[PDB]
């Protein structure tokens, strides 16, 4: 009944207060801090006439793709700038946007309640519209490829789906989450998923068999980022409220606060570096902040975007980070 | 109504010492931190971007 | 340099750059219309008279382009998308007259367009509000008085009094009246002056833009 | 005595007008959001006021300085040429400015298609080619550069070509907009009182620096009167001062002129 619920999860806090026996921030305490951390802008990637609204690398680290309110996403060639392709988009209201890992294809989606998937590499040259994956009842925040026939979507149906491109239907729905999905991130290896939503939770599914792994909460606000440690045991979580947090998949708690008073802002993208010492949060006070991930120490700060920073991703070599921001440039650090 | 039953399902999992979490997590992060251009800034000869 | 295959891909980038600024000069000139209302407002109506999720009804004017964008259907949390309608050129607000004695969503439109015309997205965005169903509404009011949902209104149980009463109180919500400016039209179940209203109110908005850029405004 | 001050305060006006400029030609060039034919116009209006600054006034001071002007008979008649063609294309593009901005508020549908960088590009090159055609007609034809109002023909054809026919079309440029203006505000206090100030911080600031040395050309011109070399000299450098005034006027009433000043 619903009285039984609360006294499990006093359970569950009490079971989690007796597993932190120590901190991380006092474990980290005598390794040396990493120093004032500068990055230049190498590329400014221009060509969008509206507000950016989402970003994914290639996994080559070479191509990418940005989506803005132009209603037409962008491949572009990261190291030379040159625009390999500009694919029209029939809704101009897209607010995330994924590149496969095999580069074959490209998502997409918006306030249209559809992950479109584009072939870029068909026959004819012109890239057209692979598939329209519908049955999502709310705008559409984040989906992300598993491999070419398979996919993850959020939506603010405050539910997660699992599509087969190739057939075109839900394989699997992730219920649960109070309020609406807004960030995805897929386990190095594949096998389970973090979705944080506006409830100030993050969930931890499991692809293959679909129910919810665990639950992480802490947040004050709203969740609009969520990223996968490069280990694949931890996950940072930006938030509303103006801090970022770094939870852990086996000791089921977070572990560490990426906080300041200077900043009141919330935080529009979270990602890592390559070996997960960088955490490198977007705000939506015009820049990103670059925080040592085992300190909570400002490492470095990330200025140039006029506007809010959008969206944020770091390579797979971790050569280069780039930030799409709402003044309709991308610029590579 | 299924909350019970997931909510059970979630407090079932097993548990892991928050010590030996953040240890592993510092063993990963200065085993891969040679393998980090950001961390260590890599010369601008072997930087693809100019 | 540049070899061949070089070459090719960056005359194909400049090719790509010049369809995006021919793109972007068409869609420039476009006059961006965000729909909003209640459940029962009316809008679906209005949307028939002038021409899944986010709907787009694209129609023509006096040689003028208007995209509306319904949202409707967005039963999720406004303002995770709602500054994605920043650049809007209008606000067209629809509040359902006959739906002021319906136990409440009279008070819901209140809420919601105060809610609307006073977010920091929309502080220098101008609202076109429309009253629709008044028909109705004069033959309802001789039933049912005004003063159930409106026990503060006094005078004479008249739709014109009362019709100036709910505007006014429609305009007495607004809170930036030195940025913005409420266009209120009555629908009055015909078309043609219901568009050409809509029409002087944006060309209104561009002409105060105009002078803005001046600084004259 | 005299003589120190009038230096410093003559350098430091051209070196404050050249800043200013300058100022404003970064200021659009760098801001992508300030590419628009408009601010165009600006930034052509703001180069013209460099080239007058950097190429016009440093010769003046020399000649108010050391008396005399020792460059030869030469360089003086090109320095005259170089000067009424920068202070000739200042005033048209005051006149297209405005040209412009009564196209934009009256006729606010149509323009906006026509408002295209071509637009702009063939409004410059039409005021540069007016201010070419008052300039080269008296070349057809020391220890001091005189001006020679020898040719009556060509003082009132110079006169009214470079000041009192942008003069009239300036005014009937700008009251139409202040008509423009009153018919928005009266179909629905302090935003007529706003109107009306900036308009006139616009037209008479292109008055009282331009109009008093036009009106002493008439009169000299037309062998009515004899006006004294300071007087002259104080009139000519009243003109001058408009290329200090007019980034003022044509940027800082703008919002997005002055985000853009701002971040720089
Ligand atoms: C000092 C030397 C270099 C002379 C400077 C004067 C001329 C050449 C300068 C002054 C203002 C300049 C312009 C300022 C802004 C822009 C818009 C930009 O999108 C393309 C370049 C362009 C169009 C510049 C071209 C060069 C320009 C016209
Ligand atoms: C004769 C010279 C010295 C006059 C002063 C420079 C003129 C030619 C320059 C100054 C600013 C310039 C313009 C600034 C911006 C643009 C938009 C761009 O998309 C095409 C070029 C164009 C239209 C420029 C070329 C012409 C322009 C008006
Ligand atoms: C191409 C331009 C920018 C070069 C510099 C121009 C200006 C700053 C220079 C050129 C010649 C200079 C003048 C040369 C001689 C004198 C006489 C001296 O008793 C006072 C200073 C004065 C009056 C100088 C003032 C500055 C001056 C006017
Ligand atoms: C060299 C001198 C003497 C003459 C130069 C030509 C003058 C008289 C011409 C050149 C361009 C002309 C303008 C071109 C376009 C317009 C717009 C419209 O409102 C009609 C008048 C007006 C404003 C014209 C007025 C006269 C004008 C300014
Ligand atoms: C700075 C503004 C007013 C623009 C005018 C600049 C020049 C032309 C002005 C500024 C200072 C002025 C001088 C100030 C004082 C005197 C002394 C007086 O017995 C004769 C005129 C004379 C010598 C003036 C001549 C004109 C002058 C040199
Ligand atoms: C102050 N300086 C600029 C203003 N002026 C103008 C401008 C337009 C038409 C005629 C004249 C008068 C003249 C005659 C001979 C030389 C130089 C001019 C210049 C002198």
């Amino acid at each position: 009944l619903r009285q039984e619920a609360e006294q499990l999860k006093n359970q569950i806090r009490d079971a989690r207060k007796a597993c932190a026996d120590a901190t991380l921030s006092q474990i980290t305490n005598n390794i040396d801090p990493v120093g004032r951390i500068q990055m230049r802008t190498r590329r400014t990637l221009r060509g969008h006439l509206a507000k950016i609204y989402a970003m994914h690398w290639g996994t080559d680290s070479r191509l990418l793709v940005s989506a803005s309110q132009d209603g037409k996403l962008i491949i572009w060639d990261s190291y030379t700038t040159n625009k390999v392709h500009a694919i029209p988009l029939r809704s101009s209201w897209v607010m995330t946007c994924a590149y496969a890992p095999s580069g074959n294809y490209v998502a997409c989606g918006g306030l249209d309640n559809i992950c479109s998937i584009y072939n870029l590499k068909t026959r004819e040259g012109n890239v057209r519209v692979s598939r329209e994956l519908a049955g999502h009842t709310g705008y559409l925040s984040c989906c992300r490829f598993l491999d070419d026939n398979q996919i993850v979507t959020s939506s603010g149906d405050t539910t997660c789906a699992l599509w087969d491109i190739e057939t075109g239907q839900q394989t699997t729905t992730f219920t649960g989450h109070t309020g609406d999905v807004m960030s995805l991130s897929l386990a190095p290896d594949t096998r389970l998923f973090v979705s944080g939503a506006c409830d100030a939770s993050a969930k931890l599914w499991d692809v293959r068999e679909g129910m919810c792994r665990q639950t992480f909460t802490g947040h004050e606000s709203d969740i609009n980022a969520i990223c996968f440690f490069p280990n694949g045991n931890a996950f940072a979580t930006g938030s509303d409220d103006a801090t970022c947090r770094l939870f852990d998949l086996r000791a089921d708690q977070e572990l560490m606060t990426y906080s300041h008073d200077n900043i009141i802002c919330g935080i529009t993208s979270v990602s890592f570096s390559k070996s997960g010492r960088l955490l490198l949060a977007g705000y939506d006070d015009f820049n990103c902040n670059v925080w040592d991930a085992l300190k909570a120490d400002r490492a470095g700060v990330l200025a140039g975007h006029d506007n809010r920073v959008s969206c944020l991703g770091v390579t797979d070599d971790g050569m280069a980070v780039a930030t799409g921001s709402w003044d309709s440039f991308l610029k590579i650090w | 109504r299924k909350l019970v039953e997931q909510l059970k399902m979630e407090a079932n999992i097993d548990r892991i010492k928050v010590s030996k979490a953040a240890a592993d997590l510092m063993a990963y992060c200065e085993a891969h931190a040679k393998e980090d251009p950001l961390l260590t800034p890599v010369p601008a000869s072997e930087n693809p971007f100019r | 340099t540049l070899s061949a295959e070089d070459k090719a891909a960056v005359e194909r980038s400049k090719m790509i750059d010049r369809n995006l600024r021919e793109d972007g000069e068409k869609a420039a000139r476009e006059v961006k219309l965000l729909l909003l209302g209640a459940g029962e407002s009316g809008k679906n109506t209005i949307v028939k008279q002038m021409k899944t999720g986010i709907v787009e009804t694209h129609f023509t004017f006096k040689d003028l382009h208007f995209k509306m964008f319904d949202v409707g259907a967005q039963r999720s949390e406004r303002k995770k998308w709602i500054h994605c309608f920043e650049g809007v050129t209008a606000i067209i607000f629809c509040v359902a007259l006959s739906d002021y004695d319906l136990v409440n969503r009279m008070h819901a439109s209140m809420k919601l367009f105060d809610s609307i015309c006073n977010n920091k997205w929309f502080t220098d965005t101008s609202i076109i509000l429309f009253l629709n169903k008044k028909d109705l509404f004069e033959e309802k009011i001789k039933k049912s008085p005004l003063t159930i949902c409106y026990p503060e209104y006094a005078g004479s149980n008249t739709y014109e009094e009362a019709a100036a009463y709910i505007q006014c109180q429609f305009e007495d919500l607004n809170k930036r009246k030195d940025t913005k400016e409420i266009y209120t039209h009555f629908t009055c179940s015909t078309d043609t002056k219901n568009v050409q209203f809509v029409f002087d109110a944006v060309t209104d908005v561009i002409i105060k833009n105009n002078l803005k850029d001046c600084g004259l405004f | 005595t005299e003589k120190m001050l009038i230096c410093m305060t003559l350098v430091v006006i051209t070196t404050l007008t050249t800043l200013l400029n300058l100022a404003v030609i970064m200021a659009i060039g760098t801001t992508k959001k300030l590419h628009q034919p408009a601010n165009y116009l600006i930034c052509s209006l703001a180069v013209t006021d460099l080239l007058v600054a950097v190429l016009v006034m440093p010769l003046s001071i020399i000649y108010i300085v050391m008396d005399r002007w020792k460059l030869g008979y030469f360089l003086c008649e090109v320095w005259l040429s170089v000067d009424m063609t920068c202070c000739t294309c200042s005033i048209w593009h005051l006149c297209v400015i405005a040209l412009d901005r009564y196209w934009a508020i009256t006729n606010a549908i149509e323009y906006a298609r026509k408002r295209t960088a071509k637009r702009a590009a063939l409004m410059i090159l039409t005021v540069w080619t007016i201010s070419i055609f008052i300039s080269m007609p008296p070349l057809f034809w020391p220890s001091q550069c005189t001006i020679q109002h020898d040719h009556v023909i060509y003082t009132i054809y110079s006169t009214l070509g470079a000041f009192y026919i942008p003069l009239t079309l300036i005014l009937i440029l700008y009251y139409r907009i202040y008509h423009a203006a009153k018919s928005l505000y009266q179909k629905r206090s302090t935003r007529e009182r706003k109107a009306a100030r900036i308009l006139g911080l616009i037209l008479g600031a292109f008055i009282l620096s331009w109009l008093p040395f036009f009106i002493k050309e008439l009169i000299v011109g037309l062998s009515i009167y004899t006006v004294s070399s300071e007087v002259a000299d104080f009139l000519t450098w009243l003109g001058y001062v408009n290329s200090l005034i007019n980034p003022l006027l044509y940027t800082s009433f703008n919002e997005d002129f002055k985000l853009a000043f701002k971040k720089l």
